[PDB]
Parts: structure tokens; C-alpha cells; sequence
């Protein structure tokens, strides 16, 4: 269908592969932040997940906002009392980029419980645009996932939802997931979802599209499997809650496989 | 910042803001400056973020963004006029066919590059297609553009200036894609030949009926799924499809073939910009300068 852009999907994929390397956050940044930690970031991202539920935002919007925050924090030292202001301005920018109907700024002030003023949010918006040099069209896990889903034989809604869920879980933990590119996390999430639901594996057609094999995907895959196995006990639960919904075929209620048999 | 720019004159104006011609005092470069609540508007965020990625000879170049507490200036390479002005200035000459062909070829290159980079333009009217004195034509005003995913996801409905809007938008389809932009360029190709808008409707229903009167009212055979579309009405008059040679009489056989593939009802069958580049209409394409002073 033209909805799958047959004449452009390969150009687009190549382009996104090229951009994900250029838009890549600094793997080591959190060590160099004097005041914030991986756990404060996990809290912010989980809060953004809820904000997205409350305002019925697209998953793509969430992923974009996390990309902005990570890129921002890669050069800008931020105190803990200001982390949520960065995150709010990021979600605002992501909404204006990606949503048909972004929430208004007042709504973004209101969900911080008036921790910050409208003026602070708008000043932060401009700072984030300046630091990112307006480079907002970033590739996400989601953009690779939707292309990978076209290789299913045939389409399985539980596989799709579960792959999204796993991609989303990766956003919460900077360690380990800052070290993996979006295309790779999506590939691991897709393989893992497909295997959990159908018993099948990363297809040969996606080896041809991406150049990735279960061998190149193994490190990410081991990380993701652990994250999946431990998800019920993680301090942050908003993604598990969200993916209970029938919108996502209740996939967070599925049991992870005990082993991968790689 | 602005100390190096000397404004020359106003050239343009819509909701986005205002555009001036200006000059860089140090380099001599002539530019267009576009000067721009809920903070930075989404149209400017989209325009700037998308244009930073799109460097191509048939896409207007964004040179700089000057970002102040108070104001935002976008600095573009200067082009002399829009295609609308040029069509009017060519009133009783017509536009020579080598120029029409060159313009369409360039527009298709610019568009294919947009689509290859996951950007839908969504407002390809002649006012957004800019020409210079060297024979170039370029896509401009990416305020209404969007970065798409593969496959596409529901986006803003009722997009595209009405005369240039594709039937799948007019009929309210849940999804639309790259084919919307090809529909517009098809309308533009016709218009370069006649100097008159092909489908000058005044409402959505009148736009549809004008389309139907020229191309036939579509049915399941020509366009599967059409009778199930959200705004399709089984009461729609049934007009016969009218010989393409009557649609744009001066067009030869190759021209007629390409126009018909750009104005195909089924967005699945409509030609892509990339494939159109190889159409036999362009066998002899060159890049002449425009025949009039700009
Ligand atoms: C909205 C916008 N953003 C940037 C431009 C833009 C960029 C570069 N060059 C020009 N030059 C120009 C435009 C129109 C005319 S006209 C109406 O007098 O024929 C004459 C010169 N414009 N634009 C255009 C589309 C106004």
C-alpha cells in the first residue's frame, strides 16, 4: 500500500540508520552529572509515561521527549530540582512536533503541580531548542519497530504491542540502554516479542533489511530479557500499568519466557 | 545576529508572519528573512527541524536561525518570485514547454528527496514554489509539513490548500501518505500548461464534484474501498470520465500519460515522484532560464 511507502521505505530506513548515529546521546553522561542519577532519570521517564496517558499522547511523542532529555543532559549539567522542568519542556516540544493536538502550556504547568511557572517552562523550551539546535526529528525505537512489524508472517497484534512495551521499558533505565541504538533495541524487542508470543525468531527478511543477526543482537537481547523478567519488581511501574490496557492487548500480563535458547 | 543584515523590502505575508528580502553586509549574500502565547509555534518547530535535514538543490535552503528572547528569524537563500507570479506574468505568451518540463522535473526531484527523508510537504501550491533567474525552482514553506513514519499513522485531516487537496483527504480516509503531494504537483503541472487552476473549488463538496467532473466519479472498479470511505455518499452524482486530451488540450501524448498517472484516484496506483523522474516526458529535459525578467 502507499501507506507503507514502497518506493521510499528503504531510503527512509537508511536515512534513519544514519541519523540515529548522529542524534546519539553520550553513553557516559550520568557519571558526569554532579546531582542526578540513573534512578532520578528513571523517575522522570516514568512520570512522562503517566503524563502521556493522562493526555492521550502518542508513544512516538514519549520516545522523542526522552531522546531530547538524554541529548540535553549529555551537555548540560542539571540540578535535581530542575530535572522535571527539562522533562516538561521536552514533552512540550515533542508534542508540538508530533501531535495533532498538543496540550497547551498551561496543562504542562498544571501536571508539575505548579512546581514551575509558565515563564520557566517557556524559557526552558527555548534553552532546549538552543542546545539541540532545533534538531527535533530524531529517530526512535518506534520508527524502526513499525518498519520491522511489516515483516511478520502474518501480522500479530500481541507481538506488536509486546515489542512496543519492551521498547518502552528500555527508556526507563539509562544503564544499560544508553549504549544501544534505537534500531538495535527495536530489533531485540521485536525478536523477544515474537519469541514470547509465537515461538518464532528474528526473520531472515530482517537480516536482509538491517544486517543484524541474533549474534549482533545478543548483548542487547540479554539485557532486555532481564529487564523483562524483572519488570514486575522494578521501582517504576507506569509502563506495566499502561500495557495492561486492551488498547495494547494486555501484553504486560503475558509471562516472559524463562530462557531464550540462543 | 541581525547587525549584518540590511532589509530591502517586504516580499510575502500569511499567518506564519512576514518575509523580507535582505542582504548580508559582509558577504553580499541576498536572503529572505522570515520573522516570527504557547511559546515557539509548532509550525516553526516543524519548519526549522525538517529544513535543517533537507539540503537539496530544489528545496529552499534554510541558512540560519536567529533565536532571541523576543523573536525568531529564519534566514533563507533568496529566490526572486513564486510560480503564481510567473504564471500571471506569462498570461498571453504561455510558459514555453521546455520551462514547464524543467520545472516539473525539478519539483519532482525536490519532492522525491522530501519523501526519501520521511517528510510530507502538504501544501504544494504555486505560491510555495519559488523560482530564480538561473532556471531553478524550489519547494518552500515547510510550516505545514510533517515527519512521517512507516507505515503512516493518522495525521492532521483536511490538509493541503483546497484547490490542491487529494481526494483521499477530501473523502476523510483514516490514512494518507506521499501520494497527497503527487496529487498537488499534478494539479500544478496542469496549471503551468493552462495558467488556470485545474480544480478551483470553493468548498470540499464543490472541490470533489469538480474532480469527479474531470476524472469521472470513482467507483469500486477504479478505486477499491472508495464507496466505504468516511465522507463518500452513495448520492454522489455519477459523472463519466473525460478523455485526458480534453483536460489539458495542448499536452502531447507523453505529458498526458504522466499527468494521468499523477492524478490517479487510487493513492496506491498514483505514480511516485521517484518513478516519475524516468517518465518519457522528460527524455529531452533541459534547464533553461526563465524567458521573462524576474
Ligand atoms: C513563507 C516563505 N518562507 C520563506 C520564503 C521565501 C524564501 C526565499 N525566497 C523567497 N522569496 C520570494 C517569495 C515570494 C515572492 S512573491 C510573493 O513576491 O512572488 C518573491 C520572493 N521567499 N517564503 C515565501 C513562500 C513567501
Amino acid at each position: 500500500s502507499v501507506n507503507e511507502v514502497p518506493d521510499y521505505h528503504e531510503d527512509i530506513h537508511t536515512y534513519l540508520r544514519e541519523m540515529e548515529v548522529k542524534c546519539k546521546p553520550k553513553v557516559g553522561y550520568m557519571k558526569k552529572q554532579p546531582d542526578i542519577t540513573n534512578s532520578m532519570r528513571a523517575i522522570l521517564v516514568d512520570w512522562l509515561v503517566e503524563v502521556g496517558e493522562e493526555y492521550k499522547l502518542q508513544n512516538e511523542t514519549l520516545h522523542l521527549a526522552v531522546n531530547y532529555i538524554d541529548r540535553f543532559l549529555s551537555s548540560m549539567s542539571v540540578l535535581r530540582g530542575k530535572l522535571q522542568l527539562v522533562g516538561t519542556a521536552a514533552m512540550l516540544l515533542a508534542s508540538k512536533f508530533e501531535e495533532i493536538y498538543p496540550p497547551e502550556v498551561a496543562e504542562f504547568v498544571y501536571i508539575t503541580d505548579d512546581t514551575y511557572t509558565k515563564k520557566q517552562v517557556l524559557r526552558m523550551e527555548h534553552l532546549v531548542l538552543k542546545v539541540l539546535a532545533f534538531d527535533l526529528a530524531a529517530p526512535t525505537i518506534n520508527q524502526f519497530l513499525t518498519q520491522y512489524f511489516l515483516h511478520q508472517q502474518p501480522a500479530n497484534c500481541k507481538v506488536e504491542s509486546l515489542a512496543m512495551f519492551l521498547g518502552e521499558l528500555s527508556l526507563i533505565d539509562a544503564d544499560p540502554y544508553l549504549k544501544y541504538l534505537p534500531s538495535v533495541i527495536a530489533a531485540a524487542a521485536f525478536h523477544l516479542a515474537l519469541y514470547t508470543v509465537t515461538g518464532q525468531s528474528w526473520p531472515e527478511s530482517l537480516v536482509q533489511k538491517t544486517g543484524y543477526t541474533l549474534e549482533t543482537l545478543k548483548p542487547c537481547l540479554l539485557d532486555l530479557h532481564q529487564t523483562y523478567l524483572r519488570a514486575p519488581q522494578h521501582a517504576q511501574q507506569s509502563i506495566r500499568e499502561k500495557y495492561k490496557n486492551s488498547k495494547y492487548h494486555g501484553v504486560s500480563l503475558l509471562n516472559p519466557p524463562e530462557t531464550l535458547n540462543v | 545576529s541581525m547587525e549584518n543584515f540590511q532589509k530591502v523590502e517586504k516580499i510575502g505575508e500569511g499567518t506564519y508572519g512576514v518575509v523580507y528580502k535582505a542582504r548580508n553586509k559582509l558577504t553580499g549574500e541576498v536572503v529572505a528573512l522570515k520573522k516570527i502565547t504557547e511559546g515557539v509555534p509548532s509550525t516553526a518547530i516543524r519548519e526549522i527541524s525538517l529544513l535543517k535535514e533537507l539540503n537539496h538543490p530544489n528545496i529552499v535552503k534554510l541558512l540560519d536561525v536567529i533565536h532571541t528572547n523576543n523573536k525568531l528569524y529564519l534566514v533563507f537563500e533568496f529566490l526572486h518570485q513564486d510560480l503564481k507570479k510567473f504564471m500571471d506574468a506569462s498570461a498571453l505568451t504561455g510558459i514555453p514547454l521546455p520551462l514547464i518540463k524543467s520545472y516539473l522535473f525539478q519539483l519532482l526531484q525536490g519532492l522525491a528527496f522530501c519523501h526519501s527523508h520521511r517528510v510530507l510537504h502538504r501544501d504544494l501550491k504555486p505560491q510555495n514554489l519559488l523560482i530564480n533567474t538561473e532556471g531553478a525552482i524550489k519547494l518552500a514553506d515547510f510550516g505545514l509539513a510533517r515527519a512521517f513514519g512507516v507505515p503512516v499513522r493518522t495525521y492532521t485531516h483536511e490538509v493541503v490548500t483546497l484547490w490542491y487537496r487529494a481526494p483521499e483527504i477530501l473523502l476523510g480516509c483514516k490514512y494518507y501518505s506521499t501520494a497527497v503531494d503527487i496529487w498537488s504537483l499534478g494539479c500544478i503541472f496542469a496549471e503551468m500548461v493552462t495558467r488556470r487552476a485545474l480544480f478551483p473549488g470553493d468548498s470540499e463538496i464543490d472541490q470533489l464534484f469538480r474532480i469527479f467532473r474531470t476524472l469521472g466519479t470513482p467507483d469500486e472498479v477504479v478505486w477499491p474501498g472508495v464507496t466505504s470511505m468516511p465522507d463518500y455518499k452513495p448520492s454522489f452524482p455519477k459523472w463519466a470520465r473525460q478523455d485526458f486530451s480534453k483536460v489539458v488540450p495542448p499536452l502531447d501524448e507523453d505529458g498526458r500519460s504522466l499527468l494521468s498517472q499523477m492524478l490517479h484516484y487510487d493513492p496506491n496506483k498514483r505514480i511516485s515522484a521517484k518513478a516519475a523522474l524516468a517518465h518519457p516526458f522528460f527524455q529531452d529535459v533541459t534547464k533553461p532560464v526563465p524567458h521573462l525578467r524576474l
